[PDB]
């Protein structure tokens, strides 16, 4: 029910397992052989640190009622996270 | 609601709770998946122990604080938590150089 | 070190401005290379990055020179029965006093 | 010209 | 005489035709040069070289410190928003965004970046983009809510006099008064702790807001109000704007020995420091221009638009609201001046031009469109009826019929079925199924005209008469009524004089329909009691008509500041 | 009657007085206790300006005066586009 | 009138004479300046030897180039223990 989110350094970043199908990457990589750990050797650990951030923000807000915050993704941080969101597929 | 992650060392629980709920509970939470004793945890937010008292809105962790795109930090000792890593620092632009 | 905008102390600057403009309101002797000098101070004060550092420096000079001339009016109040000479004698330095700190100021 | 400047 | 260029000038030549190379460079140059450089590629007509830089709201905060140049930056911005790109939109964007990111900093941060909404959102505020100069402020404000100090409620007061005047040129009244009660929320919460803040700048936006939905009855009670916390420390272009939205809510109250002594000097403050070229200057003869042509001093009342259109010609480029909003009030004004003459074709190019600007940069449902759109109808109906082609004249007719019906619409929508702006285009309509020959159609609208002017604004106004004219117009020339015309003509009549006189220019509408109200129905010796009063209107207007012009009527320091609120204040 | 304008390596560049007074800085480096003079020659330690720059100003210094008011079409100065930017910061700052 | 950049080690000399001008004249311009004796100073143009006499107008280049924009260099050098040294001008400066 909880995923081991690896990073590149060694960084481990577990959540809950409906809030990492969020992206579909992942999705793909808990089918298959091997709920458990999964290799993330490029993604480095301070931009996947704002994937698990968006994982809690993309299904708590779902249908949300009230206008939803904009998530925040800091100027330093954005070019290597787009990356990020596209191989995740997020 | 109350969104937090909980960092030992480099673990990180990215689980949310009620305003209202106590510390004990959300301990209950940790040892899911860490597999360990809950008694011989203690937590650590800005490197100051919290108590199984009082309950998490007592704590500073306030809802309107702990929003999930930027939920709010606590510790965890059974501190050595280590920073993820260093962006790369963009230049200014305006800067002399 | 070129003339491009840089990130200067302003108390380093001001104090080491503030003994050349007390010398230059009282008509005292500052260097060529000193008043040659303390151009390129103004300037870097101006220009200063990140923020331009020159209402700082015209409100410190707006202080100064209201502490200078009732630090004179001081001098002159006291000595009663000869005013006049003592007005004048703080006139004709204040006088130049301020045409030569305004072309300090120039910029 | 009968209803003066429109309003 | 072949005077030799500046070292300057000749640097910045030479560092814009080198632009692509030292591009990197040229952001690091001090901001007199910088604006200097950005100046340059406008001149040169590189706007993609520019725009590409005006963009980056970084580098929009170092050309916005340059306040002498700031009426070369407003042609600068303008020039970039008729280019092409969105450089208002991306830059109140852009700032929001950043100034959402700093939510979680100390106060010295997010007091750098208050301040720099404070000049973006005033600039954009400024240059006439409204309603991208709200979101900077929306913003701004979000940043002074976090904080809940005595320091910061007297910024969240300043978002809030802010964002309540781009939230009237934007025509977003029903928000307006939420600001309002929001600021109250931030007034109060401050003056209670020890610290009174100035009330003057605030109810002066309310002055425009509540003349807006003419609500001219609550105007006149925040126009005291506004004037009342006047004082010599606040800064001139807050008083010189309460004095002109203060004038507007006089005029309309049909008060004019009060109203002149308040918008005279505030063309003085407006000259002498702002200067004949700034925008506000131009904003003030705008309002300027409304007494002028309420007070029936309708021959100086188009030199002073086309003053303030000149001014914002030069300042806000091509298409630009606020040049839209003076060719609007300059084509209303020619179109009165000229309403005799019956010649409209400077007034129609003034406003067709009011609505090829505002239907580009404005919704086709906007307010602001509305009050532009029934000008061009009503110059298009005079036209419709000095053309002698049938043809010409039933289609140029209709198109005035869409016109005003798409501006009661948006009037109607947003201001309600009871107010003057609604029932002034019932009357406008009115005086349109006059032409088009629908006299049963043009009873019912005048008729509902009046009776909304006469619940609002009372049994007794010069707005209420003009309208009864349009009325009396109907029942006499071409309705045959004349018992029910005879009451009409002189209700106008006696309003008329009553803040104008027998000298009033629009009386000889109001005198020569009595004559044809008495040539069919008998008694000719009344044809010759209103005829010599016709030769008298003509003599008491000639004789009064040499005025010198209005500019030069202020003339150079007239009165002084603290002398014309007292006067005002105790009347 | 001649001024040494000495730039931030040391090098002088020696003018006329009349040429190098229509600098905005330099008549204002000049005046006041700037008089003090050595001999006849008045000397301007610019600290911040370089050599290969405060050329091109002294060499504009003649080419403003020279050209001043003059009948015929003045030809363009000729400036490096490689130093068009520190000549450009000292253009302003020397109000040349 | 041509203009001319007479410079030596680090001075640079900003001066101006005729089309037609004596070279010698030209030295008794900066014999009044550094008050160094006409013959004490050689004129090492271009790296060619200058006679004490001559005229500017042979002497290697004309008004139009040497104009005001551009001025070219003269080197210019003393006599020190009873021999004449050799021009040791350098570079201004390397612009960035």
């Amino acid at each position: 029910m909880y995923v081991k989110l690896i990073s590149s350094d060694g960084h481990e970043f577990i959540v809950k397992r409906e809030h990492a199908l969020t992206s579909g990457t992942i999705k793909a990589m808990l089918s298959g052989p091997g709920t458990n750990e999964v290799n993330f050797r490029e993604i480095p650990s301070h931009v996947l640190s704002k994937v698990c951030m968006y994982f809690t923000y993309k299904v708590r807000y779902t249908n949300s009622s009230t206008e939803i915050p904009e998530f925040p993704i800091a100027p330093e941080i954005a070019l290597e996270l787009l990356m990020a969101a596209n191989f995740l597929d997020c | 609601d109350v969104f937090l992650m909980i960092r030992r060392h480099k673990t990180t629980i990215f689980t949310d709770a009620k305003e209202s709920s106590t510390v004990f509970e959300l301990k209950r939470i940790v040892e899911g998946i860490l597999k360990r004793p809950p008694d011989e945890q203690r937590l650590y937010k800005d490197d100051q122990l919290l108590d199984d008292g009082k309950t998490l809105g007592e704590c500073g962790f306030t809802s309107q604080t702990a929003r999930p795109q930027a939920p709010a930090t606590v510790g965890l000792a059974f501190l050595c938590i280590e920073p993820f890593s260093s962006p790369p620092e963009l230049p200014d632009v305006m800067k002399p150089q | 070190t070129s003339l491009k905008p840089r990130v200067v102390d302003f108390d380093e600057t001001w104090n080491k401005l503030l003994t050349t403009i007390k010398a230059v309101v009282m008509l005292e002797y500052v260097e060529r290379a000193t008043w040659n000098d303390r151009f390129s101070d103004i300037y870097a004060l101006c220009v200063a990055y990140p923020e331009p550092l020159g209402e700082r420096l015209y409100t410190e000079t707006k202080i100064f020179l209201e502490n200078h001339v009732r630090h004179l009016h001081k001098r002159v109040l006291e000595s009663e029965e000869q005013v006049l000479v003592m007005y004048h004698r703080y006139w004709e330095e204040y006088s130049k006093g301020a045409d030569y700190m305004d072309c300090l100021y120039r910029y | 010209q009968k209803r003066a400047s429109g309003q | 005489e072949w005077i030799p260029e500046t070292l300057y000038n000749t640097a910045i030549s030479a560092v814009v035709d080198n632009y692509i190379r030292s591009r990197r460079d040229i952001r690091s140059l001090p901001e007199n040069i910088q604006f200097d450089v950005y100046y340059k590629l406008y001149q040169q007509g590189r706007l993609c070289q520019l725009g590409s830089e005006f963009c980056e709201l970084e580098v929009f905060a170092k050309v916005l410190r340059a306040l002498d140049k700031r009426h070369l930056l407003h042609h600068c911005f303008q020039a970039l928003m008729d280019h092409g790109v969105k450089v208002a939109s991306v830059l109140a964007y852009s700032f929001s965004r950043r100034c959402s990111y700093i939510a979680e900093s100390d106060a010295a941060v997010k007091e750098k970046a208050i301040q720099v909404g404070f000049v973006l959102g005033g600039f954009l505020s400024d240059a006439g983009w409204y309603s991208d100069a709200e979101k900077v402020f929306l913003s701004c404000l979000q940043l002074c809510t976090l904080h809940d100090e005595m320091l910061h409620w007297f910024r969240a007061v300043e978002c809030c006099v802010r964002l309540l005047h781009v939230r009237n040129g934007n025509c977003k009244y029903h928000l307006g008064e939420e600001t309002f009660k929001l600021a109250q929320t931030y007034m109060d919460k401050l003056s209670k702790h020890g610290q009174q803040a100035n009330k003057a700048a605030l109810y002066g936006e309310l002055c425009a807001l509540l003349f807006a939905k003419s609500h001219y009855d609550e105007a006149y009670k925040w126009c005291i109000e506004a004037m009342k916390e006047i004082t010599a420390g606040l800064p001139v272009k807050v008083v010189v704007d309460v004095l002109r939205q203060a004038s507007k809510a006089c005029v309309v109250k049909r008060e004019f020995k009060k109203a002149e002594q308040l918008i005279k000097h505030a063309v003085y403050l407006a000259r002498d420091h702002f200067g004949s070229k700034h925008p506000k200057y131009s904003d003030t003869l705008l309002d300027y221009g409304f007494y002028l042509l309420n007070v029936d001093n309708i021959c100086q009342s188009v030199a002073i638009y086309q003053a303030a259109l000149d001014i914002r010609q030069s300042v806000f480029g091509g298409k630009n609201i606020h040049v839209a909003t003076a060719h609007e009030d300059l084509a209303y004004s020619s179109y009165v001046h000229q309403y005799s003459s019956g010649k409209f074709d400077n007034a129609l190019f003034h406003a067709e031009r009011a609505i090829g600007i505002i239907t580009h940069i404005l919704p086709e449902d906007h307010l602001l469109l509305a009050s532009s759109k029934r000008v061009k109808a009503l110059i298009l109906e005079e036209i419709a009826i000095d053309c002698h082609n049938k043809e010409t004249e039933q289609r140029l007719l209709q198109e005035a019929h869409d016109l005003h019906l798409s501006s009661l619409q948006l009037a109607k929508k947003a201001f309600g079925e009871f107010n003057v702006q609604t029932a002034k285009h019932y009357g406008n309509l009115g005086r349109l199924y006059q032409s088009m020959r629908k006299f049963k159609e043009a009873e019912e609208m005048h008729i509902k005209a009046i009776q909304i002017k006469e619940q609002l604004l009372g049994q007794e106004d010069y707005e209420v008469a003009l309208s009864v004219g349009h009325l009396a117009s109907l029942y006499n020339y071409d309705m045959n009524q004349y018992e029910n015309a005879e009451k009409l003509y002189l209700r106008s009549i006696a309003i008329g004089k009553k803040l104008f006189g027998e000298g009033y220019s629009g009386l000889e509408y109001d005198y020569r329909g009595l004559i044809k109200l008495y040539n069919s129905i008998g008694n000719y010796e009344k044809v010759f009691e209103y005829h010599n009063v016709l030769s008298n209107w003509n003599r008491l207007r000639d004789r009064q008509y040499s005025v010198t012009d209005a500019l030069e009527d202020v003339s150079t320091s007239p009165q002084s500041t603290e002398e014309v609120v007292q006067s005002f204040l105790i009347s």
